[PDB]
């Protein structure tokens, strides 16, 4: 009644349990220490992406009040960002139907 | 008992169930681009080709003005790659890509500078390390970069005098080559329209067959398609100009693009560096570093000279695209050197006296006594086709060290039983059952529980023996097999995974603490951070700021094993 | 029940339903066949189409986008039935009205 | 009208229905079944047949038109009314 | 349920008490709920099958406090003997002073008798004007007191 | 506080199937099934966690708690467990589709059987406006002939062949199928490969033969991994979502179903309760899958395991189906038949509020009126909301109860959920407290909407509303021109009566499928409720040309007639 | 999703049998939930006969919405679909 | 007090066929929106008045008239600057709790950004000033910067359980305020 289809060298107290562990686990020599060389790779991966984020290329954006308040009146702006059509690029680049986007 | 709730919580077992491929390149653009970026990528990963329809249709964003701004700035940063497929009845369209290696920058970007920075000859002076690797992270972010802008930015003339004079070495070099339809063009589609013009200039009642106007057909397709990729791979057209009463200069009205094959190629002889400096002692290995150093700058291709994946290869005569990169590894010789000529690039720190006992002062006949070692070496690292000068294949030195690294993965992974068994799976074609037990004399609990736990993977395919007209692997033995091809094709999406699940935790980690990251990196904050952070917020910032910091080691300790299974 | 010692009821078969579906009478067939047959008030995820319990999605685990309606518990069973096999047949509502 | 003469079999209903549950009513359930859910069939409910295992309104007979009942409500009567400051307060800007 | 808009035209605080001063005279009536007939209606659930708590409640609670006097001191209730009339004469003043702001409904209801409070009403009010419109405005919004 | 709380009325507009990913087979479940125990005599059979008939998944009586809503058999609506497997298993349902699926990538690279541009137009042709079942079908059987057709595949040409099943439950390629008379770097390595084994034992000579690439779980489902994403459409698997993977298709984690759809039955046999088909299989499933958790660390003899190996592709096979050579009841046979899931079940049920006697004639009853039995009346009740037009009516009928005829059964007051059964309570205090929601489960009367039905159901005449008539035997009688439409000739015909329970349904029944609406068939138009035999005879009786009557049996006729 | 104007109507100005059988239903649910009745019951106490007599009178104040398969619809009120 | 325009579809019940259908509507409303609060909006007080109202419809087994009605709803909405004449019924000793009269009093003021010499003391003392504080339940002058909508509420079955077994962001409409300017804190500081 399958419950004597037991092997010779296997036990009988280790079946049934089951229960695989949550996550198999095998330490991994990827997980060494750190240097002055990986320190810096650490901060030029910091500088870099960031730099894309801080760039124009975003494209990731989906107190907004209905008042100008007079704070607000003659008041510093966040940034005047360089927006995707304010660099200039390569217009044989790219296909015909995405130069409308630029300010030409 | 692990909870449910508690499983798929730090489990992460809702992403084990993506696929590596796409969860990898999906988290880089997140991660660096943003969102939507994201979004437009994985579904390009999952619909090859598709027209700005259709993405408009397929996600959530239908503001055609919005995937298309999206669509240009991924198309700038190489990460898409399009075509115009001529309708004939209607309005023509066009079809857009995903460029594989345009977002391999975004991912080898420390490689990238490290390789920019180092590899040069000129390091002591601090200012030029700075200077090349501003201008490398401006090139490898903005994308098509252009002199007219640069020099135009630059303040001051003795300054643009020397900005100049570096964008014609990475010329040069490999690491500037003028941008254009190679790069935004899938190969298939470049085959396609460079494979049926052929078939349309041919005249009528030709006394040949179909079988010969093909083989034709495809000559001169091979021809023109192998020209017109050479033309643009290397070449001084770019800054073969020479002004008057000046200097030779690049165009300044051109846009440079900084390409990666060669990075590749750096990335790959460190890692045959590091190779030797394993197992060869450094008194003669420092001359390796240098012996691939001066020949990578012109070295052949290390997967596919892009014929082979455009079409297929062949049926009958299918030996005859290695047969002719062979061929042409051996004929050409630019990458054969001899031990004159290698005098002249070898630091003096390097004394090359020590480096040999011939028996129990820069010199040639010593640094060819390494030359001819190298050469008759048990890992072909070099063939000897004439006395006195040698080369360096890689039609048989990829698949051995391929599978030396494949199998120091399952070994370091793994036991060095494991690592026994599969050695004799390997050395030995078409083991069984009981020639474990003749070419290994191992204990055999042991041996089958190392046998089990590779049996997983796609090391070891095993085989079902039909013993009566019904197939049952209930009643007879089975015997084993190798089929090293899938064993390849599973460490590359594992390792693709991980690195996957790397960017995703630290995505999560951002997602975690987005303020105190806004916060850090603020014009102000920087450089002060002592005084302004208090004490608690401030540890909580620097315990996660060096787990990010730890975390970027990995992934760059594991950005040295994965690319060299990515080669054919 | 299908007994009439154990006090069973009357079956409608597939022949009256057709009948019933030939006079055109929509809401006798939902009274006949589901409200006094076996109707049953489930809880359904906007979000997955898979029947919750409690107004929990216990998938989605939020209980936001739980909708509540009216279906056979044989239609229920089957969904169940289903997703044993690992068939998910997931369930796409609307609203009714909006016009 | 779908062109050919199609039988009234198992094999001539599969014509255009992509109906699922109406193919699993009437006959060959759990090939229907999983060729539905390996394919992603993302049928529409439509049939009779699937709006009664749904428990939903069959869209024949009675239930093929709506009922509505009118407000009564007029025009009048939706107006917005004792407004001053939003004019007050442009005209003071 | 989607809410349409966020913000929709201002209300000043008159029409707001206006309006609930009008509900509580057109229905739930708190001077007549203070003597006892809960059956009334008789229609099964009491007055004509309805009944109105958590309206009452808040509709209560917003005139008590548009009804205790205008805290510019420490005698009228402040919002209520006022007319639509009473405001309207206030144009010509209203639309003379300029503020470049919605801030009007800040002291059309509050903060009387003290340049402070309007000194916090208008963010820099001194650095904008300071010279001589510092107590007329005073005394015209003091006016109903 | 109090937030809004909206509630929005939804139908359902379809149904998205798909295979369930591995993740959701988790997520759903609420416990893990892993141990091959339900009772224990060290718990005094007390189901606790962890066991197939785990209560946290359910319960089967009304006695017990689910502990994951705490609610009874009566309103628990069932959790679901699911199944670690180690070594992963094949599906029996998606057999044939996952042979197609390696019909389309070869096997080496996992690279789809086409070129670059090979179908990319058939589809682009797939993603037309105009496409049915019918034209899906047709393009993936072109795009499956055409890559069965294609050998090599185009990264890496490996000479694709048939793919197909034992004659067992296994998979099997044939990698050198046509090959011949040809020469092949990949075939001077099989041919060394055979030398390496042919030099090493003295029997395989005869049996080198097939021993082609089979495709097993585990091997199929590693390199389904391998498979990338941008080809699934052409496979037909939409790789937007997650589970569009082809690896879902593998059986990886089962998941245990609630214990409401494998119910266990009270006092059966021995006291000793007992369980069904479904839960004793997937304890032999989850007992096999420990087994084979623990071999992996004790080495078990691997032709052992892949005997095992073989045996749970067995019992998920009667699990799901059992059509393989036999009592055992999977989900696939309780879905099919006349009494399985849809035809038993789904459109055709037991219904409520329904009756069943013999049938006899009664000529004084109207066309459109059926005779019903006091004492079933009594029974059939119709649930009378209370208005302000009918409430003195309802208290007449509270007061009467259940027992005199013109009386009622059950109160549901306006506020309550459950009735107040009438056979006790003083229902003189009832009547008197009625309200105007509530609901009076009263008396079938005269003038009630019945639905009238004779079996087997020919035409839809077989089935009609008639207005009840209550009358002291115990048969349903009609009036004979109404046989006819019904086939009834009272000779122990037994008809079906049905008890609309709403309004809108009471409506619909008396005014589409009342008699006087149906006196003609559908089919043809002619009339079909009129003058059945005798009186046929007794018309013909009185027109006959030699009936003559005088004043006195002139007028009696007509007062009979009336 | 269009309403047809009432100037302009293409459908049937008869009632059809399904909707009279609907809009008796509908009212005589509408009746049983205690709705306002606009005819003299005369004694009767079921919301069918109720809604019948109605119909009778022309005085149920319900709306046919008869959509097209187009997806545009016209309204046609009880009293003025002719039976 | 701001206004707002929603859009809603109300169930109309047989019962309310007798009344004017405005009435009913706004009945309705007012059982939906009465004292409360909707989702990152505001706190409802009350229905103004009635913009849009469709034909109603019914569904097959209702018998109600559903509306698919579009109405202003008079709701508070504080911004940056309004004032507000607090009421106090609580202060701990974190940060008082600027009541109402019934209105909404679960909002705080930042002990931080409160006047920095306003501060708390274990043993219940009010107030040190470098000479003059003020007492619980009194008149409280304060300012608007910031608003947070409590819109986070995950619960499981068992959860809900164990807590109602045993038996918080209370509300989801949570203000704040400032005290850096003079003349705030009292409706009179001097005269
Ligand atoms: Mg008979
Ligand atoms: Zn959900
Ligand atoms: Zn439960
Ligand atoms: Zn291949």
């Amino acid at each position: 009644n399958y419950m004597s289809n037991l092997p010779f060298g296997l036990g009988y107290g280790d079946v049934g349990k089951n229960h695989i562990t949550e996550f198999p686990s095998i330490p991994l020599p990827i997980n060494g220490p750190i240097t002055n060389k990986e320190r810096s790779l650490a901060v030029k991966y910091i500088n870099f992406g960031k730099t894309v984020k801080d760039g124009p290329f975003y494209t990731g954006s989906m107190t907004n009040d209905g008042i100008e308040r007079y704070s607000d009146k003659y008041l510093k702006k966040r940034k005047i960002g360089i927006s995707i059509d304010d660099h200039p690029y390569n217009l044989n680049l790219f296909p015909n139907e995405l130069y409308n986007v630029m300010g030409i | 008992l692990v909870t449910p709730e508690d499983v798929m919580t730090i489990s992460s077992l809702e992403q084990r169930t993506l696929n590596p491929d796409l969860f990898l390149y999906k988290e880089l653009v997140k991660a660096h681009l943003g969102e939507r970026a994201a979004s437009v990528i994985g579904m390009l990963v999952a619909l090859g080709r598709l027209s700005v329809r259709e993405l408009v249709e397929k996600i959530d964003g239908m503001d055609v003005d919005s995937v298309k701004t999206t669509l240009v700035s991924l198309t700038q940063l190489r990460c898409v790659k399009y075509l115009q497929e001529t309708a004939i009845s209607g309005k023509k369209t066009t079809y857009y890509y995903y460029n594989e290696e345009g977002i391999h920058i975004l991912l080898y970007s420390g490689l990238i500078i490290d390789e920019i920075i180092t590899q040069m000859r000129v390091n002591d002076e601090e200012e030029h390390k700075q200077l090349v690797a501003e201008i490398v992270q401006n090139v490898i972010s903005l994308g098509s970069l252009t002199v007219e802008d640069y020099l135009s930015s630059v303040t001051s003339d003795s300054m643009k005098y020397t900005i100049s004079s570096l964008f014609v070495q990475l010329c040069e070099m490999g690491y500037l080559i003028q941008i254009s339809k190679l790069h935004y063009t899938p190969i298939e589609d470049l085959w396609q329209f460079l494979y049926e013009k052929h078939y349309k200039n041919i005249p009528r009642n030709s006394p040949l067959s179909d079988l010969k106007k093909r083989s034709q057909a495809k000559m001169n397709a091979k021809t023109d398609f192998a020209k017109i990729i050479n033309k643009p791979n290397e070449l001084s057209q770019i800054l073969t100009v020479d002004p008057k009463t000046s200097l030779r200069i690049v165009k300044p009205t051109v846009s440079l693009t900084i390409n990666l094959d060669r990075f590749m190629k750096g990335r790959r002889s460190k890692q045959l560096i590091n190779l030797a400096k394993t197992r060869v002692g450094s008194v003669t290995a420092q001359v390796y570093k240098i012996a691939l150093r001066l020949t990578e700058q012109k070295s052949p291709k290390i997967r596919d000279p892009l014929t082979q994946t455009g079409l297929l290869q062949d049926l009958e005569e299918a030996k005859s695209f290695q047969d002719e990169a062979e061929l042409v590894e051996e004929k050409t010789p630019g990458l054969t050197f001899n031990a004159i000529d290698l005098a002249r690039h070898l630091p003096a720190e390097l004394d090359l006296r020590g480096s040999l006992l011939s028996r129990k002062p820069h010199s040639a006949s010593l640094i060819n006594s390494h030359l001819k070692i190298l050469a008759s070496s048990n890992f072909p690292f070099l063939n000897e086709t004439k006395p006195g000068v040698y080369y360096v294949p890689y039609s048989k030195l990829m698949p051995v060290l391929k599978s030396s690294v494949y199998e120091y993965v399952i070994a370091s992974t793994l036991g060095p039983s494991a690592m026994r068994l599969s050695r004799c799976i390997r050395d030995n074609k078409l083991v069984s059952e009981k020639i474990i037990n003749s070419t290994a004399l191992m204990k055999e609990k042991d041996i089958r529980s190392t046998l089990a736990s590779l049996i997983r993977y796609n090391s070891v395919e095993i085989q079902e023996v039909p013993r009566t007209a019904d197939r049952s692997a209930s009643r007879a033995v089975f015997l084993f097999r190798c089929k090293e091809t899938h064993s390849y094709n599973f460490m590359r999406q594992n390792l693709e995974w991980n690195m996957a699940n790397l960017l995703f935790k630290k995505e999560k980690l951002k997602q975690e603490n987005s303020t105190l990251l806004k916060k850090a990196n603020r014009d102000d904050v920087k450089g002060r951070e002592n005084e302004l952070l208090l004490p608690s917020e401030l540890n909580q910032l620097k315990m996660v700021n060096e787990r990010e910091l730890n975390v970027f080691a990995r992934l760059s300790r594991l950005l040295s094993l994965w690319e060299v299974f990515q080669m054919a | 029940t299908e007994g009439r010692s154990r006090d069973g009821g009357l079956r409608l078969g597939e022949m009256e339903r057709d009948c019933v579906i030939a006079y055109g009478a929509s809401q006798l067939l939902l009274e006949r066949l589901m409200i006094s047959s076996d109707a049953f008030e489930v809880d359904v995820c906007d979000k997955c189409g898979l029947m919750g319990y409690s107004g929990w999605c216990t998938t989605c685990k939020s209980a936001e986008n739980i909708i509540k309606m009216t279906i056979p518990y044989a239609a229920k069973l089957l969904f169940q039935e289903l997703l044993s096999m690992n068939i998910a047949p997931r369930l796409r509502l609307e609203d009714i009205f909006q016009q | 009208y779908k062109g050919e003469v199609l039988g009234i079999t198992r094999f001539g209903l599969s014509k255009m229905r992509d109906s699922v549950l109406q193919l699993a009513s009437f006959e060959k359930t759990t090939d229907h079944l999983f060729d539905a859910a390996f394919y992603m069939k993302k049928d529409a409910v439509e049939g009779v047949s699937e709006c009664i295992i749904l428990g939903q309104t069959m869209s024949i007979g009675t239930g093929s038109f709506k009922v509505v009942k009118g407000t009564n409500i007029s025009e009048k009567d939706l107006v917005p009314k004792r407004c001053l400051f939003e004019s007050l307060s442009n005209e003071a800007a | 349920m989607k809410v349409l808009e966020e913000r929709n035209a201002f209300l000043s605080d008159y029409e707001v008490l206006k309006f609930l001063t009008d509900l509580e005279k057109k229905h739930l009536w708190d001077q007549k709920s203070l003597a006892a007939l809960k059956k009334s209606r008789s229609k099964g659930k009491q007055n004509r099958p309805y009944n109105h708590p958590e309206l009452q409640g808040i509709t209560r609670n917003v005139v008590n406090y548009l009804s205790i006097n205008k805290n510019f001191i420490n005698e009228k209730s402040g919002i209520s003997k006022m007319s639509d009339e009473s405001f309207a004469e206030l144009m010509t003043k209203l639309n003379s002073f300029k503020l470049f702001k919605a801030e009007k409904l800040q002291i059309v209801n509050q903060l009387p008798a003290n340049m402070v409070h309007l000194y916090s009403i208008v963010e820099e009010c001194d650095a904008r004007f300071d010279e001589k419109t510092i107590e007329e405005m005073l005394e015209i919004i003091s006016g109903y007191a | 506080k109090e937030v809004v709380v909206s509630e929005t009325p939804k139908r359902i507009k379809g149904l998205e199937f798909s295979a369930l990913s591995a993740a959701d087979i988790v997520a759903q479940s609420e416990v893990e099934v892993s141990t091959r125990d339900l009772f224990d005599l060290e718990k005094d059979r007390a189901p606790k966690a962890n066991g197939a008939l785990d209560p946290k998944m359910g319960v089967s009586s009304s006695s017990l708690e689910c502990a994951t809503c705490h609610g009874n058999l009566a309103s628990c609506h069932g959790h679901f467990g699911h199944l670690k497997l180690a070594l992963p298993v094949f599906h029996i349902g998606y057999f044939k589709a996952t042979i197609q699926i390696l019909q389309g990538i070869c096997k080496n690279c996992s690279a789809i059987l086409l070129s670059e541009t090979d179908k990319r137009q058939f589809l682009h042709e797939l993603r037309r406006p105009g496409v049915d079942n019918l034209r899906r079908m047709g393009i993936l059987k072109k795009i499956l002939d055409q890559c069965k057709k294609q050998r090599r595949c185009l990264h890496c040409g490996a000479l694709n062949g048939v793919v197909k099943k034992a004659a067992a439950l296994k998979i099997i390629h044939d990698t050198f199928r046509w090959v011949g008379k040809k020469s092949a770097p990949e075939k001077d390595i099989w041919v060394g490969e055979w030398k390496e084994v042919l030099a090493h034992n003295p029997e395989l000579e005869r049996y080198v033969k097939r021993c082609m690439d089979d495709l097993n779980p585990l091997k199929t489902l590693n390199l389904f991994k391998q498979i990338k994403s941008a080809d699934c459409e052409l496979l037909g698997i939409d790789a937007t979502v997650p589970s569009g993977r082809p690896e879902t298709y593998i059986w990886r984690y089962l998941p245990a179903p609630p214990v409401c759809i494998r119910p266990s039955v009270m006092m059966q046999d021995s006291p000793a309760s007992n369980e069904d088909d479904l839960t004793v299989k997937l304890t032999e499933i989850v007992w096999t899958s420990s087994l084979i958790k623990a071999g992996l660390d004790k080495g078990i003899s691997i032709n052992n395991m892949m005997e095992h190996w073989d045996y749970l592709q067995l019992t998920v096979a009667m699990y799901i189906n059992s059509d393989s050579v036999k009592p055992i009841r999977g989900f696939c046979q309780r879905l099919k038949g006349k009494q399985g899931r849809f035809r038993g079940n789904l459109s055709g049920k037991r219904v409520d509020f329904s009756g069943r006697t013999v049938i006899s004639p009664d000529p004084n009853l109207s066309i459109d009126e059926v005779a019903v039995p006091d004492r079933v009346a009594k029974v059939l009740t119709y649930p009378e909301k209370v208005t302000r037009y009918n409430r003195h009516k309802l208290q007449e009928l509270i007061v009467n109860g259940p027992n005199v005829h013109p009386g009622a059964n059950y109160l549901l007051k306006r506020n309550e959920d459950a009735r107040r059964n009438l056979r006790y309570g003083d229902r003189m205090k009832l009547a008197k407290n009625l309200q105007i929601g509530d609901v009076v489960e009263r008396h079938l009367e005269d003038g009630d909407v019945v639905l009238f039905n004779r079996q087997p159901s020919l035409h839809r005449l077989s089935i009609l509303s008639h207005y009840a008539k209550i009358r002291p035997w115990r048969t349903f009688r009609l009036n004979e021109c109404v046989c006819t439409p019904y086939n009834a000739d009272f000779d122990g015909d037994e008809m079906n009566l049905h008890v609309p329970q709403t309004e809108e349904a009471r409506a619909e029944a008396i005014n589409l499928m009342g008699v006087k609406n149906n006196l003609l068939t559908p089919k043809s138009g002619e009339p079909i409720i009129a003058a059945t035999q005798d009186f046929i005879t007794g018309s013909y009786l009185i027109s006959h040309k030699d009936s003559f009557y005088d004043r006195a049996t002139l007028t009696q006729l007509l007062s009979m007639m009336s | 999703e269009k309403a047809i104007p009432k100037d302009q109507r293409a459908t049937t100005p008869y009632m059809t049998k399904y909707e009279r059988a609907r809009i008796l239903g509908t009212r005589a649910l509408q009746i049983s939930m205690n709705a306002p009745v606009f005819v003299d019951l005369e004694g009767e106490t079921d919301p069918l006969r109720i809604a019948m007599k109605e119909l009778a009178e022309k005085k149920i104040p319900l709306v046919i919405r008869r959509y097209l398969p187009d997806g545009s619809f016209e309204d046609w009120s009880v009293e003025e679909l002719i039976v | 007090f701001i206004l707002s325009k929603i859009a809603d579809l109300v169930r109309i019940p047989p019962d309310q066929f007798h009344r004017d259908t405005i009435s009913a509507i706004t009945h309705q409303l007012n059982n939906k929106f009465a004292n409360k609060i909707i989702p990152n909006v505001g706190l409802c007080i009350t229905i103004y008045d009635l913009l849009t109202v469709e034909e109603g419809q019914l569904k097959p087994g209702d018998g109600s008239s559903y509306i698919n009605v579009t109405f202003r709803a008079v709701v508070f909405k504080p911004f940056l600057g309004e004032i507000v004449t607090g009421w106090i019924s609580k202060c701990t000793a974190e940060g008082i709790k600027v009541s109402l009269l019934g209105i909404f009093d679960d909002i705080f003021i930042p002990q931080n950004m409160l006047f920095e010499g306003c501060y708390y003391t274990p043993e219940e003392s009010a107030w040190i000033w470098p000479k003059l504080y003020f007492d619980v339940n009194e008149k409280i002058r304060f300012r608007i910067e910031r608003e947070v909508f409590v819109d986070v509420k995950p619960k499981s079955p068992k959860e809900r359980e164990l807590e109602e077994r045993a038996q918080e962001k209370p509300p989801a409409y949570a203000l704040l305020g400032s005290c850096q300017t003079d003349g705030m804190g009292l409706v009179s500081w001097w005269e």
